[PDB]
């Protein structure tokens, strides 16, 4: 009742969330200088960290 | 700051400006990196940069805007334009661009484009929906190019004889078949002079290869 079991599901979810917050900090630091109508939401996020 | 004022100015005024800005010893390097450092300093203390040139798209995806006086050569003076502009405005190789540009940070060294203003001396809205070059329908020349100036100088008679032997018009192909030692350089010079004096509305371009 006090011990909780975790599976591949929420473990992978937490790992993906860590990757997501990392790339979110990255894209926010990059976005602090970006302007309007000069980019697409494709190269703003890098797939390599995920 | 505009680019052409610093491009077509003599290098002496550039040396004076770089010495007045309190910079490194400027006269010890190329004109290219001289004007590059001058623009960098003026951007560090000043407003946005205003550049212009002709666009070349490589096989890489991005584009380089190069100036006319350097015969469109690589160097620090080129302007990097991302493929995002080539996707938005649907740019093409050889597009005469002029607009706002910014200085580079780490990882970059070329001035990145901020916002285009004039594309081939035309508004981007008018240039968006246009007609391709090869899609046009060629035809024969109808408007004859008058090469006689009317003053009758000592050498303009050459052009006169030209009008006597080869009536040139808008859309004609001219092949000057001449061995060396024959005096075609001043001939082409006088032709250009006359065609700019009589028809100053049409653009005139010359190309000296080898
Ligand atoms: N219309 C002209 N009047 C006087 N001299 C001329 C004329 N056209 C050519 N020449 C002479 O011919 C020479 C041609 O020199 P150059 O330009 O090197 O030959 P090319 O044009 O065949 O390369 C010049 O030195 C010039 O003195
Ligand atoms: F005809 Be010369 F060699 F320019
Ligand atoms: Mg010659």
């Amino acid at each position: 009742g006090n011990r909780r079991i975790r599976s591949v599901g929420e473990m992978a979810e937490n790992q993906f969330r860590v990757g997501l917050v990392r790339v979110e900090r990255a894209v926010k630091e990059r976005l602090s200088l970006g302007d309007l109508d000069t980019l697409m939401p494709q190269d703003m996020i890098n797939a390599k960290p995920i | 700051m505009n680019l052409t004022e610093l491009k077509n100015t003599p290098v002496s005024e550039l040396i004076t400006l770089g010495e007045n800005m309190g910079l490194e010893n400027l006269a010890r390097m190329r004109k290219q990196d001289i004007i590059f450092a001058i623009l960098k300093q003026h951007a560090k203390s000043g407003e946005d940069i205003f550049g212009d040139g002709v666009l070349e798209i490589l096989q890489d995806g991005f584009g380089f805007l190069r100036s006319a006086d350097s015969s469109y050569l690589a160097g620090p003076d080129d302007i990097y334009v991302s493929p995002s502009q080539i996707r938005r405005f649907n740019l093409r190789t050889g597009d005469t661009i002029s607009g706002k540009i910014r200085p580079p940070k780490e990882g970059e060294r070329y001035f990145a484009l901020l916002k285009v203003n004039e594309v081939n001396f035309d508004k981007p809205e008018n240039a968006r929906n246009k007609i391709l070059f090869e899609n046009l329908t060629p035809l024969h020349a109808n408007s004859r190019l008058r090469m006689e100036r009317g003053n009758g100088s000592t050498e303009d008679l050459t052009a006169r004889v030209l009008d006597l032997a080869s009536p040139i018009g808008r859309g004609q192909r001219g092949l000057i078949v001449a061995p060396p030692k024959a005096g075609k350089t001043m001939l082409l010079q006088n032709i250009a002079q006359s065609i700019a004096y009589n028809h100053p509305d049409c653009v005139l371009m010359v190309l000296l290869i080898d």
